[PDB]
């Protein structure tokens, strides 16, 4: 696919407060340069090929 | 209906009557007329305002959801996905089904209601001095003006004034 | 959408008889009736009568008790209003209007037909003549127009330049001259610059005369 026989997999980690992140490798790492801020709410994703309007 | 007044002993509604739910016809010696009943009207009116305020009021769904469509076949967790909804989905059409027959047929029910309490109130202002004819007319036995015709209209009317001539006309 | 729709202009003169139209839809027909009151041009109101199309009872005002029958039909749902022996005051608008299918009732005239116009005259049909008023200035905004003059009987269109020309411009009622014909003038406001450039033409439709005219305007010095 896209010209690579080559992938990658990807996993997320939560971490919560007063709790350490710890990572170990000796090889093929694709490393997080940080981390997403999480947030409790009402937001949710849907699939729909609507036009937006104002 | 329950008390039989509308498509009951009352033959036909009149769609000439276009201020107001229920009223009156008369005919005297000046000639016939139409006219409201606001007081009944709005009874009427305001019952089934409250009514649809009642099923139209804070009836919005809100909470997050699960995914209720799916590309590709799974097995266990999305069979039971689509079986909570599927549930869900006939148990609230079932809802929306019987509210709407339970409250129809109330609101027939209560307009018949509406009629027939403003003509018992009617005969029981009338007192002695008319008879039921059946159809929801009362025959007066007593000579009446439009002014006393309002009278009744309007509840102030003075069964004692005409009592004698309208016996004496009933009697022999 | 209750609609009363009524009959055509009428134009008659006095003596005669006339009998106007009122074709009802969008409602039962002999659930109501109906009432029948005339404007005279520019003035108020006058009741002449109601009917049920119910009971097919019957209330006229004193005044047309002897000339006015009103009468509907079922059938066509159609109420008819007919006036005899015409003089030329009884020149007017006849309006058609629902009313409670009962004289005494609660309610009144909640639905008007589009009117029909009756004209009482003893003047036969002509056409309008057309003559310019010419502008001239004593550099600035000057008016010019068109009188139209002796016709009969009413109504007159008046555009210019086919339409293209609206803004500035007043087209006056018609007066009605002590000869039985009408007159009117339209006018328009113009830049007097565009006075020696431009062309202004006025178009001037008189339907019952099958008249159709075009005039124009220049000063002449």
């Amino acid at each position: 696919v896209r010209g690579l026989s080559s992938r990658i997999s990807i996993y997320w980690t939560i971490v919560k407060p007063g709790d350490v992140l710890v990572i170990n490798s000796n090889g093929n790492l694709i490393a997080p340069r940080g981390y997403f801020k999480m947030r409790t709410g009402k937001s949710s994703i849907m699939r729909s090929d609507a036009p937006i309007d104002t | 209906g329950l008390f039989g007044a509308i498509a009951g002993f009352i033959e036909n509604g009149w769609e000439g009557m276009i201020d107001g739910w229920y009223g009156f016809r008369h005919q005297n010696s000046e000639g016939t007329g139409q006219a409201a009943d606001l007081k009944s009207t709005q009874a009427a009116i305001d019952q089934i305002n409250g009514k649809l305020n009642r099923v139209i009021e804070k009836t919005n769904e809100k909470f997050h959801q699960i995914e209720k469509e799916f590309s590709e076949v799974e097995g266990r967790i999305q069979d039971l996905e689509k079986y909570v909804e599927d549930t869900k989905i006939d148990l609230w059409s079932y809802n929306a089904e019987l509210l709407v027959a339970l409250e129809n047929q109330h609101t027939i029910d209560l307009t018949d209601s509406e009629m027939n309490k403003l003509f018992e109130k009617t005969g029981r202002q009338l007192r002695e001095n008319a008879e039921d004819m059946g159809n929801g007319c009362f025959k007066i036995y007593h000579k009446c003006d439009n002014a006393c015709i309002e009278s009744i209209r309007n509840g102030t009317y003075d069964h004692d004034v005409y009592r004698d001539e309208a016996l004496n006309n009933r009697f022999q | 959408q209750v609609q009363l729709q009524q009959s055509g202009a009428e134009v008659k003169t006095p003596g005669a008889s006339v009998k106007v139209s009122c074709k009802a839809s969008g409602y039962t027909f002999t659930s109501f009736g109906v009432s029948w009151i005339r404007q005279a041009p520019g003035q108020g109101l006058e009741w002449i009568g109601w009917i049920s199309a119910y009971n097919g009872d019957t209330y006229y005002a004193q005044k047309f008790q002897a000339r006015v029958t009103m009468t509907t039909d079922t059938s066509t749902t159609t109420a008819y209003m007919e006036m005899r022996s015409l003089r030329s005051d009884d020149t007017a608008v006849y309006y058609c209007a629902r009313e409670p299918p009962l004289f005494y009732s609660s309610w009144s005239l909640d639905n008007w037909g589009q009117g029909t116009l009756v004209t009482v005259s003893s003047a036969s049909t002509k056409g309008p003549s057309v003559f310019p008023l010419a502008p001239s200035s004593k550099g600035g905004t000057a008016a010019l127009g068109c009188l139209v003059k002796d016709y009969f009987p009413e109504p007159v269109t008046v555009s210019w330049n086919s339409g293209a020309l609206t803004s500035g411009v007043h087209t006056f009622p018609a007066v009605l001259q002590s000869s039985g014909l009408y007159s009117l003038s339209s006018v328009v406001t113009v830049p007097s610059s565009s006075l020696g450039t431009q062309t202004y033409i006025c178009n001037v439709n008189h339907k019952p005369s099958n008249t159709k005219v075009d005039k124009r305007v220049e000063p002449k010095s």
